[PDB]
């Protein structure tokens, strides 16, 4: 499963 | 065995032609399960292998969601490292980032893994401590400044530490008929004369999964390493790879060299020479 | 910047026997960046239904594709993969080796 949505760049 | 899971996310700029298209892929091991394509009629991450169909709609609701975040904070990423290589607006550019855990037979954590790379050089990389950060320049200096902020690292090793491996587990039991199962090489040896003086002694193998394969040259019992020509091992379309490795013999010496074969799936390594 | 041209690998999935279906495998591999163009061609046409991959990319990132489609082998049909990418002036066309 993916991992949770990260912080931008 | 060993087992690896890993997700492979590509963003793409491309002015003047869209937003950027961002692709997600997910593997265990040498085998795909699932895909994300921004670009598709009703984006959602959607299932390539059969062993991951059975999982439920808040699987796939969780997943596709992400996603769809992860469409819009790409975008995000790519505005702001052009701004941090001071590029133009024309050029299309790419990050991509790969993550994901190593388990060993056991099941335990080996090693996590989270790695970054713009326009193909390295970006920034997530140490295998799993809470320090290698920048690669002083624009993803910029990046771990904002990431450290975020106490990005311990998100990401309470994920590589957690879901990675239970569902690596899950998944390798869920589909242990085929991650589970190593196929052997079928192997021969061919002879292609080059000239009155030389042949092209080919070793081939074929059919075997998963991909890691060691296919070398010895003349005498001495390792050809650097007279020996490789191909890349290349996927056949079933699941399963192919390799061969050539060498360049005197014709009449042929039974001097034999092709050494190492793959897990063979109960013992192989030894082939040229069968005339 | 810095760009990769691509490799390319064209063979069947199982051992060549003319009548018989197989698979025809074109693999373009270690390029950069992403966007390649790649044709199967019988006898110089090319082939309409080809599928292809989902883009993936290698440990040193760059990218590989496989593209292929359902044939069936005869000693008279020539086929081969054509390829272009940004880093080549002009599309590369790779035969179809049989004994390979
Ligand atoms: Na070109």
């Amino acid at each position: 499963t993916v991992r949770a949505s990260g912080h931008s760049y | 065995g060993s087992h690896s899971m890993r997700y492979f996310y590509t963003a793409m700029s491309r002015p003047g032609r869209g937003e950027p298209r961002f692709i997600a892929v997910g593997y265990v091991d040498d085998t795909q399960f699932v895909r994300f394509d921004s670009d598709a009629a009703s984006p959602r991450m959607a299932p390539r292998a059969p062993w991951i169909e059975q999982e439920g709609p808040e699987y796939w609701d969780r997943n596709t969601q992400i996603s769809k975040t992860n469409t819009q904070t790409y975008r995000e990423s790519l505005r702001n490292l052009r701004g941090y290589y001071n590029q133009s607006e024309a050029g299309s550019h790419i990050i991509q980032r790969m993550y994901g855990c190593d388990v060993g037979p056991d099941g335990r954590l080996l090693r996590g893994y989270d790695q970054s790379a713009y326009d193909g050089k390295d970006y920034i990389a997530l140490n295998e401590d799993l809470s320090s950060w290698t920048a690669a320049d002083t624009a993803a200096q910029i990046t771990q400044r904002k990431w450290e902020a975020a106490r990005e690292a311990e998100q990401l090793r309470a994920y590589l530490e957690g879901l990675c491996v239970e569902w690596l587990r899950r998944y390798l039991e869920n589909g242990k008929e085929t991650l589970q199962r190593a196929d052997p090489p079928k192997t021969h040896v061919t002879h292609h004369p080059i000239s009155d003086h030389e042949a092209t002694l080919r070793c081939w193998a074929l059919g075997f999964y998963p991909a890691e394969i060691t296919l070398t040259w010895q003349r005498d019992g001495e390792d050809q390493t650097q007279d020996t020509e490789l191909v890349e091992t290349r996927p056949a379309g079933d699941r399963t790879f192919q390799k061969w490795a050539a060498v360049v013999v005197p014709s009449g010496e042929e039974q001097r060299y034999t092709c050494h074969v190492q793959h897990e799936g063979l109960p013992k390594p192989l030894t082939l020479r040229w069968e005339p | 910047m810095i760009q990769r041209t691509p490799k390319i690998q064209v063979y069947s999935r199982h051992p060549a026997e003319n009548g018989k279906s197989n698979f025809l495998n074109c693999y373009v591999s270690g390029f950069h960046p992403s966007d390649i163009e790649v044709d199967l061609l019988k006898n110089g046409e090319r082939i309409e239904k080809v599928e292809h991959s989902d883009l993936s990319f290698s440990k040193d990132w760059s990218f590989y594709l496989l593209y292929y489609t359902e044939f069936t082998p005869t000693e008279k049909d020539e086929y081969a993969c054509r390829v272009n990418h940004v880093t080549l002036s002009q599309p590369k066309i790779v035969k179809w080796d049989r004994d390979m």
